[PDB]
């Protein structure tokens, strides 16, 4: 099972290169030559850079479009292992505080506690229970998450009171009666001391009795659940906004950043302007931990223009989803090809509607694939739910956690046929003629 | 019996009538009381207009035949080869 | 009082008995008329009877097909307000676990609780969760749900164990750190101190610490979440099973009636066999606690026998060359059964919601969903991804039956706000007097 | 926003020369490549030469058909920066007489 | 027959801003800028495949 029966000498099959050195092709004009089987699907590395310093473990990326990615479709990708971009159809406060709704959704020290004065009625705890989904709220001096500890809030605290105006005070568990931990605390510690408790919460006190931080079970379960949860250096699920480049959205990027997005996407139908040009370079030079994600590309000429200005990474499309545009295969190719001799990972956005022809859009050079369409009717996508003849416009597809999965699975069984274990291995044997094509007559498509 | 000058006629889920029957009987009641009926839906051409007048109603009220116009509420657009309303 | 406004003198309309004394009709050969309204739709009562002495809030029944009703579903619907028929395509024990299932889910006392030996593993609990749903699994002497109380496993006693073989005694919390009760005591009571313990179960003990029962927490919430319940005497959800009526049957219905099935269900074709008048006399005497909803009929004849040998609820729908439309056989079977003190249940032919409120206006108390119900989750099958559509199997994905029966529910309402009555019970009753008229719909009156 | 960032070096794309060197092509045979942007587009020049002395605002022109191009079709062309050509299904009085409207 | 399209000024007008936003994709100000920078391999094309053409 090794290099000797995996290396085609014959080289029976049609190299991307040659593939791609006419007119302008599909997903639908070509497909993949089977290679060399010796491991279970199981075992397949499907992993992508979404941009140069950012790996993810499933090269899923949610469309910032309005009826797709806010905050909850923005969470259920990062927790899969790929990412969301919240979109910018929104006011920037709106779409900062989506951001922060991502990136405070999971964390290790909880470091802003949501506190409440203990005059304040439970039908606010219930309100945040049910708009914000945090329950073990902190009752602390003054309502001020900067300490002061008097007491939590939990859903058995409160699940039996029917007079909603009464103070939290009288059905909350009070300081006197709390397992709580001291300041110098190591977080593993912490959370093994959570564990013993077997609460949901422990509060962190400084020697004065006030709040520093808190620790969630809740987040401790996370970890478990999603093992393979794309985060950041502090624990939170990372988080991409969009937004243009004109001047009045520096003022967008600059609240997008203290919101702590991880990526910045620039929406444009073409992104080779002087404008955009501008835009890179004063995000590079104003936010340098920030990393750019560059307008719409279907040339290398484009390319060429916005990697030059800082460009972390490019997405590639344009009429793929008007005498202007280029076929989403050829474009993903020639972009993607270009820009990985200079470093630079890709997005393929647009033309993907099922599992193929992802697989297709990977194999053929992008790092990490878009999804749009495919994410549609799920769950997590900001619109509401009715009964024209079945639902719960489009058609209810359920939770875009299981098709995640079902994608996951589509791309690890696609790799297995093509004889790699890996898709940075297949981009690399495609470029190298290792692995090869067969372009489908149009007899051949419909059969 | 409450005051009302005229009547709209017309209703269509499991409830309503039939617009040609409920015009005619309305505007029969509603005549010998000495009130006028508008027929209200369901005119889609001229002659429906003739004969809901016709049956009884004194007056048409047009929805969709008028929804094209140019003096309704909207702007003009090309879709496909087409000048819309939307 | 506003009767002078609501009672119609004039009467400008056809009366059901005018209706259907002709050819036979389906539910789209007639309108309902509108009536007086001077109430909000949210005061309407649409309950109907589904058996001589069974009331349901909602006059909805989950129909016995292999495709839509099973344990999880019949609980759905007594939730609800509705009730299921456990259907018949499987063994007598696999139809008594599913009876089994719906009536011990939701109880006051739970009288037989689910308890473990000291010595079984953590995973055996993980797995009492994963199968059966339940997390209170109570630890005694000898693993009888009988013996001494040793200790209580829950959900966070088992969060962060590594190690699955180990021992239960090592993470469960002691019967020594545990609040509890002594035998003579009363549910008020015992749910009142199980609220303020804050915990999530309440174990009753005798003079020898040996456990009598248990009280649970989420009974306490589902009660909360679900006020309208389909509840027997025992506070357990309501559950009906289907049977044939041919001799290795009566195994059948002794194993269902042991399981605890409320309403016995006949199915067939045609009820009218001398096989099932003797089925049913013989259900009546054997086990006279048993309501039974006789089998499928479509004229009055039909009805005559099975109402004679006992039955407490009639089936009404068939359709070869033998059968009749839908609309006639329900309103005379069920004019006919009303006479005799006997509901009717609508079966088949019910696609939308005005369907639904027809069959209710022309005299069935209840009816059957089949169809409507079929995409729904809590039917059995497994999801797929065919083409950018989730499916069941095939059928569409249709989301929560929760969702949908209050869909219905607040459809029903709104159709009797414009009959305007208040009650189906009035709509029944003013249709039989004519002050609630209908229209026939010429053919070219479709749309 | 110079001719450095615009002019194609790698001239990733077919030329119309390579584009028309086959079988004959219609319209959605091809697509045009995007390019480089510096500009609003309410400043792009549209006009096209009609003829080698006649330079048209809107390179549009109204078809000479019976049921296209008469004296109103030709005005509002005219107005709009094109031209209408007046067609000649029609006597020769009745044709001049349109010329004229115009 | 055929329907009615309104006034030839509002067209004209639509197909004006038309070609001045393909224009400008295009990325030249011009049409006569457009017309030799074809002739001269600066403006670029890319036949569509049959296929790329249904979607
Ligand atoms: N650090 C603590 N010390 C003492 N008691 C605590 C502590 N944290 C929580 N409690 C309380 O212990 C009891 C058990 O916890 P809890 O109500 O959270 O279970 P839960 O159903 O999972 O609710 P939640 O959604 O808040 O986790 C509650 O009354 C809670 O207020
Ligand atoms: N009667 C009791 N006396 C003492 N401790 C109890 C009692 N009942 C439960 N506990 C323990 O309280 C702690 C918290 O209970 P827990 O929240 O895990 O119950 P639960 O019903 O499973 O709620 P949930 O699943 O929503 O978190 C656990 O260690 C549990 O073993
Ligand atoms: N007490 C408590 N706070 C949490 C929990 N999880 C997250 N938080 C924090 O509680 C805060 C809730 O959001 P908030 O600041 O009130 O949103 P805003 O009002 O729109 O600015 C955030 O700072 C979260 O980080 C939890 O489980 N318990
Ligand atoms: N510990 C515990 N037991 C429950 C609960 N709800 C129901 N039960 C009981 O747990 C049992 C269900 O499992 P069981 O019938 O023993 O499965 P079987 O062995 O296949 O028959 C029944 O005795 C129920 O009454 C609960 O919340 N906690």
């Amino acid at each position: 099972e090794n290099t000797n029966l995996r290396t085609k000498t014959l080289r029976d099959g049609t190299t991307a290169e040659e593939l791609f050195s006419q007119d302008g092709l599909s997903f639908n004009d070509f497909i993949i030559l089977p290679g060399f089987i010796d491991f279970d699907s199981s075992k397949v590395n499907v992993s992508g850079q979404f941009t140069k310093n950012i790996l993810l473990h499933l090269p899923l990326v949610s469309s910032p479009m309005d009826t797709v990615t806010e905050s909850s479709m923005a969470r259920a990708m990062a927790l899969m292992g790929g990412i969301g971009v919240i979109h910018n159809n929104c006011t920037v406060e709106q779409q900062a505080r989506m951001v922060r709704s991502v990136k405070l959704y999971r964390n290790g020290f909880i470091m802003k506690p949501k506190s409440v004065s203990p005059d304040v009625p439970v039908s606010t705890i219930r309100n945040i229970k049910s708009e914000k989904g945090i329950s073990g709220i902190l009752v602390t001096e003054g309502g001020k998450y900067d300490g002061k500890l008097l007491g939590i809030v939990c859903t058995k605290d409160i699940d039996f009171v029917k007079d909603a105006s009464a103070p939290v005070s009288q059905y909350m568990t009070r300081r006197e009666n709390m397992t709580v931990e001291r300041y110098p605390i190591k977080l593993e510690e912490a959370m093994d001391v959570l564990n013993r408790s077997r609460h949901g919460y422990l509060p962190v006190l400084n020697d004065k009795d006030e709040v520093v931080c808190l620790c969630s079970r809740r987040d401790a379960v996370r970890a478990r659940d999603y093992p393979n949860s794309s985060l950041d250096r502090n624990g939170h699920l990372l988080c991409a906004a969009a937004t243009s480049t004109r001047e009045a959205d520096k003022g967008r990027v600059a609240a997008l950043s203290e919101a702590g997005i991880d990526v910045l996407v620039l929406d444009s139908s073409q992104g080779n302007t002087i404008y955009q040009v501008s835009f890179i370079r004063w995000v590079k030079k104003t936010y340098p931990h920030l990393e750019v994600v560059a307008g719409n590309v279907v040339t290398q000429d484009q390319a060429k223009n916005l990697i030059d200005a800082g460009a972390d990474s490019l997405r590639i499309g344009m009429g793929s989803g008007l005498a202007c545009g280029r076929p989403q295969a050829t474009a993903i190719y020639k972009v993607a090809r270009y820009a990985a001799s200079r470093g630079v990972p890709c997005v393929a956005d647009g033309g993907l509607r099922n599992v193929g022809d992802v697989c297709k859009a990977l194999a053929v050079g992008a790092n990490v694939a878009m999804l749009g369409s495919m994410i549609a009717g799920t769950s997590e996508t900001p619109g509401e739910y009715f009964f024209k003849d079945g639902m719960r416009a489009v058609l209810d597809k359920g939770s875009v956690l299981k098709l995640l999965a079902y994608i996951h699975k589509g791309l690890q069984q696609s790799a297995q046929d093509i004889g790699e274990v890996s898709f940075d291995a297949i981009r690399e044997k495609v470029y190298e003629g290792q692995v090869l094509f067969n372009r489908r007559s149009l007899t051949a498509q419909s059969e | 019996d409450a005051g009302a000058d005229s009547l709209r006629i017309g209703m269509g889920l499991a409830c309503g009538r039939p617009q040609a029957t409920a015009i005619y009987k309305v505007a029969r009641y509603a005549a010998s009381r000495g009130v006028p009926c508008v027929a209200d839906g369901g005119l889609r051409n001229v002659g429906d207009v003739c004969k809901a007048l016709a049956v009884g109603a004194n007056v048409a009220m047009l929805g969709s035949m008028i929804a094209g116009t140019s003096e309704t509420p909207g702007e003009y657009f090309f879709k496909d080869g087409m000048r819309l309303k939307g």
